[PDB]
DNA sequence: GCATGTGTTCTAATTAGAACGCATG
DNA sequence: GCATGTGTTCTAATTAGAACGCATG
């Protein structure tokens, strides 16, 4: 994906799943403020939504997909977040001569067991990268990142001890965590402040 | 849908089978005539490769746990003409009252058909055809049966073994072959009732027998449990090479491995009725060479 | 000898089997091409008659328990123009070493075969064609071997299938069947090397295998009890499909009666290598029908 | 086997197995004189006798087969007395033409046991009569007779029960008895007296 | 109306495997 | 000059069968 200058960079069409970003995206200055109604779609009940319902929904620039917090919030199996996120994602893509640059994410707030997580590597095609979010005087968010976001892979995160962040989800029992790493997409869209 | 396709520009098929099982779909195939370039088979069962590679004396190139296939590996042995597969129903059948269902245990085992599936699939502007087909029971919760219609974008038709072997067996059938929702209709070698599988000296106590699983117990019939079978005056189950023909495979088929009963049932009890396969398989003929 | 017999002459042959087995006697005739008019086999195991009675569909008349045959039954079955049997020999074999000789235990049963023969023997004035062999191992006691030539009076002719099959089998041939002594000879189709007999995918690490017996230990080798097969790089016993081609058997010949590995040997292990018995039948299809 | 001329009747012919009754035959008068070759052959050791030698041991009017008198006194398997005395039998018969009587017996001193028993009675193709000799104050000597003999299995004889017969053998751990059993005989051949 | 089912499981039968055996080329 | 064998036995692994389960035509 080069590099697109600043007075070609359209707004994003974004695809939410699972959970919405709509303040993140506001926040960090990708989604204007009057209504669109919506350059950003969500939705949360992907069950019956058919692939002619994504192409319908116009051409996203990104597709954004999230497990749900840490809780009993957890309705249905961890599984079935990422094999539907993986199935839609695959009718957003457009046609074979790419336009546009084209991003996805997937993020998991340390729910999926490592059965799981071996089953999302391989259908992302990426291994994961942990989000450590952990101050010196505090450890307090962690999640887990697939994403073709050339800056999400490219640079160091804080390395983590993998026996130690499990032990912060058994104790469990949002910015720097996801949306440091939503600053980089800056770069090929528009930026409204 | 498919466009027709003279005899001499037809090439051999080259075909994707996941969790091949004892290797239906390359007998099928076979068994209709037509010229079989490649058979990849991801299986992961000792006797059931045994018995594919034994019966078909090394055609089938087997690679291994579906999991292990990567997206290299796809576009290496590909092309494929033909990609077909039945996941494992242990977690999905109603008649396990502990399954776990489409997307823990077993279940999730569809969705690496669904995944190699669309690494197969003919890139845009790839006119060439391509079939697949996707195989698995009946009995299962409507949820697991719309979310797979829904990874496979297709609806799937049910087929009971019945109409074309003397047993039960009732399954659903995504894909896109040419004509799935053709009536099925008998051949004149089919063995249509429980008579006509059975050896010398043997009377068939009924005219179709109830869907056969892995188990023995699916042999005696109805509530009460009676044995199928009378030889010389005594009540007897079904036999191994009795079995084979009910579900249209050669007899001693599965005479492999030094398996014995059990294994031979096990084996048998979640393959295809090959009557059925061929109904489907039929209109391929019409896309790929034959000898 | 018996003078030869102009062809039209000749009518199909009425044989008496004692302690039939799994019908070799039967096998080895049709596969000669000689008409078998009538085939009266006395034979015990259940699993025995099942593979005789399902593997020539009915033509062999099972008797019983060889004692119950009385000297009515021989002239109402009769006339008989082959007699042919060999007796347990777990009571003479030198493998056993709690054996009990040739008098009691199952020794005693060779005895019914001498009285059964003297009853099918053509009376004095009847220079009719009539044939007779009886079989047994070599490892019997020197005394055991004397007495029965004795009851006989006739000397044994060993031959050992080692010449003709890819095992050790060495046993001694009572009769008067045309030409016993004469060299036998290997044919085109006679598996010799165990390589010949295995599966594909399967490699033989000998030639010839040792002496088959109803244990599954015979089949490993030498003083090691090595495993004789290797495939997929991994050491393995035989198969039954594998033993049936050792004795000549038709592939499958034992797939009967759900038996698994175990009894398949068991089986197998006391019968006759069939190369061995068309060496001897052979020149039986100068004295009768043939078709 | 019908009655003989009083003075056709020729001397009897006999082969005694594995018992020698010379003294009880002449006592009843069926040997000329004392040294009485052709009269009588005695056998104890068959295993090697082939009917070649029967054959040549002259014609034989009479076979005579006896076990071991009841003691551990014999080697040999019970079975071997009557597989070898039915196996020279068949060498001792005449030709198919009759051109004399034959007959034959084998007597048991109560030795075989009943698997022995129902085999010996189907190879001599008849049940076994059984000879007591008790006269009220002793029941002890008895034996069993297969034979042709057609007054050993036309007269009545005193039936006793098998557990009485078995007794009197733990009991015990033939000049009434087998002289009463031969006495029919003398109505065939020759009186030397 | 009630029998049916590409199975798991726990237990009771049941099998496989090795120890045993020694006269003889 | 040791290896071999138409098998029995006794045990340690296994295998077979029945209880379990219930939404659904
Ligand atoms: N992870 C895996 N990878 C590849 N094959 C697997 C697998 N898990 C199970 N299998 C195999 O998939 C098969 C599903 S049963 C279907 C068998 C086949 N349709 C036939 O006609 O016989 C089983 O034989 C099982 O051994
Ligand atoms: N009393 C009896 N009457 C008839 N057959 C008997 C018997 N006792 C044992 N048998 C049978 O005799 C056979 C001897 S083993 C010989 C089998 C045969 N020669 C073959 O080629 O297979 C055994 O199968 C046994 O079942």
């Amino acid at each position: 994906f080069e590099t697109v200058p600043v007075w070609r960079r359209q707004p994003v069409r974004v695809l939410s799943l699972f959970e919405d970003i709509k303040k993140e995206l506001t926040s960090l200055g990708f989604l204007e403020s009057g209504s669109d109604p919506g350059q950003l779609k969500h939705v949360v009940d992907v069950t019956d939504t058919v692939r002619k319902d994504v192409e319908e929904w116009g051409p996203f620039d990104l597709v954004y997909g999230a497990t749900p917090p840490l809780g009993h919030t957890c309705d249905r199996p961890p599984s079935w977040y990422l094999f539907q996120f993986h199935r839609l994602l695959q009718y957003a893509r457009p046609k074979p001569g790419s336009p546009r640059p084209f991003f996805w994410m997937f993020v998991d707030n340390l729910v999926l067991n490592k059965e799981d997580l071996d089953v999302a590597s391989r259908f992302l095609e990426m291994e994961p990268v942990t989000i450590p979010d952990v101050h010196g005087g505090s450890l307090q968010n962690a999640v887990r990142v697939w994403s073709n976001i050339p800056a999400i892979r490219s640079r160091h995160w804080a390395l983590v001890s993998e026996e130690e962040l499990s032990l912060l989800a058994q104790n469990k029992q949002p910015t720097k965590l996801v949306k440091n790493c939503f600053l980089p997409l800056r770069e090929y869209f528009k930026y409204f402040s | 849908l498919y466009p027709a396709i003279p005899a001499a520009r037809r090439r051999p098929i080259r075909v994707l089978s996941l969790f091949d099982g004892i290797a239906t779909g390359y007998l099928v195939l076979k068994e209709l005539g037509i010229k079989v370039g490649k058979y990849v088979a991801s299986e992961v069962c000792e006797e059931s490769i045994a018995v594919g590679t034994v019966k078909h004396e090394g055609n089938i190139k087997y690679v291994n746990d579906v999991r292990n296939i990567t997206k290299k590996n796809i576009e290496e042995w590909g092309p494929f003409d033909l990609v077909i597969g039945g996941s494992p129903c242990n977690d999905l059948s109603n008649v396990n009252p502990a399954r776990k269902g489409l997307y823990e245990g077993t279940g999730r085992l569809f969705f690496e058909f669904y995944h190699l599936l669309n690494y197969s699939r003919p890139k845009e502007g790839d006119d060439r055809p391509f079939f697949w087909m996707f195989e698995n029971v009946v009995a299962m919760k409507v949820g697991d049966k719309r979310d797979i219609s829904r990874f496979l974008e297709c609806n799937p038709v049910m087929i009971d073994a019945i109409k074309v072997s003397a047993a039960h067996r009732a399954r659903y059938f995504w894909g896109n072959l040419p004509g799935m929702n053709r009536p099925v209709i008998a051949s004149k070698n089919d063995k249509l009732e429980l008579q006509d599988c059975l050896e010398y000296n043997r009377i068939a106590k009924l005219k179709k027998v109830q869907t056969i699983t892995t188990k023995s117990a699916s042999i005696k019939q109805g509530k009460n449990q009676l044995f199928p079978v009378v030889m010389n005056g005594k009540e007897d189950v079904l036999w191994c090479t009795e079995l084979e023909r009910i579900f249209g495979f050669p007899v001693h088929y599965t005479d492999v491995s030094n398996m014995g009963r059990g294994a031979r049932q096990k084996l048998l009890g979640r393959s295809w009725s090959v009557p059925v396969i061929r109904h489907l398989f039929a209109p391929l003929k019409d896309y790929f060479a034959c000898e």
